RNA sequence: GAAUACUGCCAGCUGGGACUGAGGACUGCGACGUAAGUCAAGGAUGCUGGCAUAAUGGUUAUAUGCCGCCCGUCUUGAAACACGGACCAAGGAGUCUAACGUCUAUGCGAGUGUUUGGGUGUAAAACCCAUACGCGUAAUGAAAGUGAACGUAGGUUGGGGCCUCGCAAGAGGUGCACAAUCGACCGAUCCUGAUGUCUUCGGAUGGAUUUGAGUAAGAGCAUAGCUGUUGGGACCCGAAAGA
RNA sequence: AAAUAUGUAAGAAGUCCUUGUUACUUAAUUGAACGUGGACAUUUGAAUGAAGAGCUUUUAGUGGGCCAUUUUUGGUAAGCAGAACUGGCGAUGCGGGAUGAACCGAACGUAGAGUUAAGGUGCCGGAAUACACGCUCAUCAGACACCACAAAAGGUGUUAGU
RNA sequence: CCCUGAAAAUGGAUGGCGCUCAAGCGUGUUACCUAUACUCUACCGUCAGGGUUGAUAUGAUGCCCUGACGAGUAGGCAGGC
RNA sequence: GUGGCCUAUCGAUCCUUUAGUCCCUCGGAAUUUGAGGCUAGAGGUGCCAGAAAAGUUACCACAGGGAUAACUGGCUUGUGG
């Protein structure tokens, strides 16, 4: 709302807060990123190092769907089981009846290992799994069933 | 609410310093000193008058 | 509504006054003002009149009877700051002035209804004035020229400097 | 000075309490009696100007 | 004239009231103003000052943080106080029975605390049962974990995060960031 | 402190106060610094409330702790607010203040004459 | 042997003049009094007079004493022999938008965002909603890739608040946020290379004056506001030119 | 080989006594660095002050300067051009210097009373045609710093002096 | 100290008048004059530190106590018309 | 002993080229050329934090500048007198 802006407060004061000497002009240093290598060099090199030049190799026609792989840690792994059964599965850890988790159905590509799942065996179906995550699952008594 | 100076307003001067009553009752501000007959030495007098 | 309202109003209960530590002590008159002193009136309708100081009233007013038989000033009160006490003194241990006080000079209760478009002296004052003034005259006549001095009116001459005049 | 301060406090813990460790600035001098006997004051006034060239 | 050693008419720089218009928060501020004045307990003063804080200065406190604070010895029976929001945390699988007093509880946090056998409490009931802050434990959330803090102090060799919109190769990973392209920061 | 005075000499007049000067200064213009505020003394209980740990129970005790530079001089002196003096009643006595007192001016050390100057200044 | 000058002190007495009277029950420090009281002791009372209206006072015109250069602007410096302004009315210049930084408010919070769209409606409103999608909850590397607990999620130093003993002084204990520091973990770089074997694959363990915009009991998402940024006619008006 | 200016230290993050860690170090159970435990008391190790102390984010204007004392370069010099420290003006009125950006005094809410600064007190003009000791007589006297200039040289004018 | 050295152009400047045991020059002692400076008091505002609930006390963004402070272009922010 | 006794003796981005790892990629799957990457040097910007650059205008134009010359005034007075 205009009634709350400093434009209202500047009425009656000549320069509108822009100074009498500097005298607000159109584009005193250039337009956009003009002078990034010449007279804006200090700002560019201090606040945006790495701006100029080429690094790496090109990828013609990159489809981001090829690289689709959401990651899930083991601490959030038990959140995929609905809460109506989470407590029941958490108690009475059975080798003959273990919860089956379809992480792909939950929308995850790779299971990672941020750690400390309870010692309750589970079946974890995943496309990709990290080494430590699979060790931690097998330590808890479960197994990883690779799926596609 | 108002600063009342001592050295006037003997009520305030007596509120502070209760000894001021004894000081007035005995005129300690005008005490007479004991007479002493101790003369200066001749070497002091001669040095003072020396050119 | 043309003006909205004030949400809170001041209380109309008047506040009492804090107890005031100012006591009324008697006025300490000047040294020169002693009974029987001839004063000179500096203000009023009787300006420049030599008068005889007779009594100190309780309202800090001097009861003077500048002898009516001599200069025509009655028994009346004056303010001590509007007189000049002169060195000349007259005896007053033949007169009584204890009757004259504030209630004696209580004037009137004028009414607001009363108004004056264009335009007597109380009885008791005349014999009081005569009785007081008799012994004043008897004392005055003991030494010469007081009657003439009281009759004469004081005034300032050319070059008369009151800051070095001895009264 | 740290070692000396520890030594002073160590002695004061047994005898002579209030050893007053802190340094103090140069204090104003106290009273004294300057004897004249054998030291009679004697000095003259300023001296006249001389060319010395 | 006066030789001013300090700047004149300088505001304290501290909040003396919440910046908000929440009337329930202002009632809480009024209650803890009275308590911070008529009680000498420094708990009421700390709670009162925390009641003035902004959102970024009141980070949420997870139930896992509360459980870790309750693992401290002598603190099992204490009353945890969070001047702010208690959020939920699924990383934990056990929760001790305890009393938590907070401004706001998320639905998950309140459910987890109540399911653990405990109770969620407001700061006014906290004031009623612990007027002097008896056996309380004030918890605060991580303030520098904020994403804005990553970019504070940007400069050469400071090791801070640039203010950037697109991330990846071609976005500020070239001259100035590696020796092979000019220099490195 | 003597080097401090030797360094601000062209801007101050200082000297050796007497008991009468100190007593009249503290009685008439003595204000205490209490909780960062300038409080008129006016009472022994205020001085005892702020200097009672140092054994200073009254204004006379404060005056003695000033005239004789006691152990708690620094605390008593800093408790005293800087005296705000008026201009001297009979003037400074000199045509021009900003010469040394020895050179017919006003600044510097005027050791025993500071009493007459301060008395006229308050 | 005195006096006096000079300088200094008195919690010695006293005369004249001037300005001020703030507060508004009481509380306090006191003083004089055997007490009971009184007072000049945390800010003025008492008495009296005149007028009760243009008298005081306000406004206005004038006079008198003293002072006072024309504003705006650029500028080190303007009353300038610098520029714009004869006068008046009306109009007349930091806006909106896309994206965004810091701060603040609000909702919900490991999530968050209904409004592309569907449903419905008292019909451009209000109300209701699925699946997705964006951002976030994982980083690092050019990339192929790999991907976060040795330990009460570490030790040390401080650290608010809390607990215990304490009348207090203090002493212990616990110590969130935050700061400093030594570690651990993940990715990159360099190195070491176990069992095994399509004998060239695999990469277990162990390291480093290396490196990352990382982990180490999540803080974000959304809307709104001031301020700032960029592109836009871009605060308003203004070329010589080009097509 | 000064003066002025300039670095550091004046303790609790300290000191001392034992004995712990290590892959570094020593011939070594030697050190180095970091520690456990113990001891040091209220002057915890000069003075004065401290107006709260630390810390962080974000953003405006500015990026022509000029003056004075002192130091100082070029120049015959300059109200010239160029540096050093400090104080100012710019951005600032007020009293004084008649007048004046900067000099002296002093920095400013609205009033009252008192006292002063710098500067003054014949009259303009508020305030001594004050007091005291001298000097000067100019047919171009002189009369307050910045500052609105004066020199080499000369005089039985007059005064003091060697 | 005074005099000579000492010449510029409209008429003019110890500020002016004037001033000669000065109203000049050197020095000294006093008295006096007056700034928006200093001291005290009131009022306005700002900042700071505090008091106030056995129903406040009236709405505690209120009432109150205490102390200090106040120049300002460019510019920033606040409260208002 | 990690060039010259010390204090000077030199050079970003893009591009090209070489060396190193014999490593990564050419995205339907392979092999071999070819190409592209990662780490480290060189090829050069002397206006040396680094555009690729001839004049004239008295036929001239615009925005400005007393931030800056040419006439007057002011300061100075070498030179002139
Ligand atoms: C003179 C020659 C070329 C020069 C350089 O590539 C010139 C330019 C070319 C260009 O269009 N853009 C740039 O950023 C650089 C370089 O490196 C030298 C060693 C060799
Ligand atoms: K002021
Ligand atoms: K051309
Ligand atoms: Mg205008
Ligand atoms: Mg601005
Ligand atoms: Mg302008
Ligand atoms: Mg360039
Ligand atoms: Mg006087
Ligand atoms: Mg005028
Ligand atoms: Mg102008
Ligand atoms: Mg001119
Ligand atoms: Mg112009
Ligand atoms: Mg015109
Ligand atoms: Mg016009
Ligand atoms: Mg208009
Ligand atoms: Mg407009
Ligand atoms: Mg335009
Ligand atoms: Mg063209
Ligand atoms: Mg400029
Ligand atoms: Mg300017
Ligand atoms: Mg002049
Ligand atoms: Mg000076
Ligand atoms: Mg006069
Ligand atoms: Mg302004
Ligand atoms: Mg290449
Ligand atoms: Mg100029
Ligand atoms: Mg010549």
């Amino acid at each position: 709302p205009s009634r709350f802006t400093k434009t209202r407060k500047h009425r009656g004061h000549v320069s509108a807060g822009k100074g009498r000497i500097g005298k607000h002009r159109k584009h005193p240093g250039g337009r956009g990123m003009a002078g990034g290598q010449h007279h804006h060099r200090i700002n560019m090199d201090k606040y945006h190092p790495g701006y100029f030049g080429k690094v790496g190799m090109r990828y013609f026609h990159k489809q981001q769907a090829h690289f689709w792989k959401p990651v899930l840690n083991l601490d959030k792994l038990w959140t995929l089981i609905p809460e109506d059964k989470r407590d029941q599965y958490l108690k009475s850890a059975s080798k003959e009846t273990a919860p089956v988790i379809d992480t792909l159905a939950a929308g995850y590509g790779k299971i990672l290992g941020k750690g400390r799942i309870p010692n309750v065996p589970v079946i974890v179906k995943a496309r990709f799994v990290s080494k430590l995550a699979e060790e931690k699952i097998r330590a808890a008594g479960g197994v990883v069933e690779l799926i596609a | 609410v108002l600063k009342k100076n001592p050295l006037k307003n003997k009520q305030v001067l007596l509120r502070l310093n209760p000894y001021a009553k004894v000081f007035a009752a005995e005129k300690l501000g005008s005490k007479k000193a004991e007479k002493t007959g101790t003369k200066p030495a001749a070497v002091f007098t001669e040095t003072l008058k020396h050119d | 509504s043309a003006q909205k309202a004030p949400k809170w109003y001041p209380s109309e209960d008047v506040a009492a006054l804090k107890k005031t530590r100012k006591a009324a002590r008697p006025q300490k008159l000047r040294a020169s003002l002693v009974p029987g002193t001839v004063l000179i009136l500096l203000a009023g309708r009787f300006r420049g009149k030599r008068v005889v100081y007779l009594k100190h009233l309780e309202d800090n007013t001097l009861l003077i009877s500048g002898p009516f038989k001599v200069n025509g000033v009655p028994l009346r009160r004056v303010n001590a700051r509007y007189v000049i006490a002169t060195s000349t003194k007259v005896s007053v241990e033949g007169v009584n002035v204890e009757k004259f006080n504030v209630e004696y000079f209580a004037k009137e209760k004028l009414t607001k209804k009363e108004k004056k478009e264009a335009k007597e002296i109380k009885a008791e004052r005349v014999e009081d004035q005569k009785v007081v003034d008799k012994a004043l005259i008897a004392e005055i006549k003991k030494t010469p020229l007081l009657k003439q001095y009281l009759s004469a009116s004081f005034s300032l001459k050319n070059g008369d400097k009151p800051h070095m005049l001895k009264f | 000075r740290v070692k000396a301060n520890a030594a002073k406090r160590a002695e004061a813990k047994a005898q002579g309490v209030a050893v007053q460790l802190k340094r103090q600035p140069a204090q104003p001098r106290e009273s004294r009696i300057v004897s004249t006997e054998g030291n009679v004051p004697q000095t003259l006034a300023p001296v006249p100007y001389e060319t010395f060239i | 004239g006066i030789d001013h050693t300090s700047k004149q008419h300088k505001r304290s720089g501290h909040r003396t009231a919440p910046k908000s218009d929440n009337v329930y928060l202002k009632l809480l501020v009024k209650l803890y103003t009275f308590l911070a004045r008529r009680t000498d307990a420094p708990f009421n003063k700390v709670v009162l000052k925390a009641l003035f804080l902004s959102k970024i200065n009141r980070p949420p406190v997870s139930v896992s943080r509360i459980a870790r604070a309750l693992k401290q010895e002598g603190a099992a029976n204490k009353t945890v106080v969070v001047v702010g929001t208690v959020t939920d945390d699924a990383r934990i699988f056990e929760f001790p029975k305890t009393t938590v007093a907070a401004l706001r509880f998320t639905a998950g946090a309140r459910a987890k605390i109540v399911k653990a056998g405990g109770e969620c409490i407001t700061l006014d009931q906290l004031a009623v049962r612990a007027p002097k802050g008896q056996n309380t434990l004030i918890l605060r959330g991580p303030r520098n974990s904020r994403e804005a803090v990553r970019h504070f102090g940007m400069g050469p060799h400071k090791g801070k995060a640039p203010r950037i919109l697109s991330t990846g190769r071609k976005f500020e990973r070239a001259r100035g960031r590696r020796r092979s392209k000019g220099f490195k920061v | 402190t003597l080097e401090l005075l030797k360094l601000i000499e062209p801007y101050v007049a200082y000297g050796y106060p007497s008991y009468s000067t100190i007593r009249q200064l503290v009685y008439k213009r003595g204000f205490g610094k209490i909780n960062k505020q300038r409080v008129p003394l006016s009472d022994n209980a205020i001085i005892e409330a702020n200097l009672g740990k140092y054994g200073i129970l009254s204004i006379d005790d404060l005056i003695h702790e000033i005239i004789t530079v006691g152990p708690h001089f620094k605390q008593a002196n800093n408790f005293l607010w800087p005296f705000k003096l008026s201009n001297p009643s009979g003037g400074w006595g000199v045509p021009r203040k900003f010469k040394h007192f020895i050179q017919g001016g006003s600044f510097g050390n005027r050791e025993e004459f500071i009493n007459k100057l301060v008395k006229s200044m308050n």
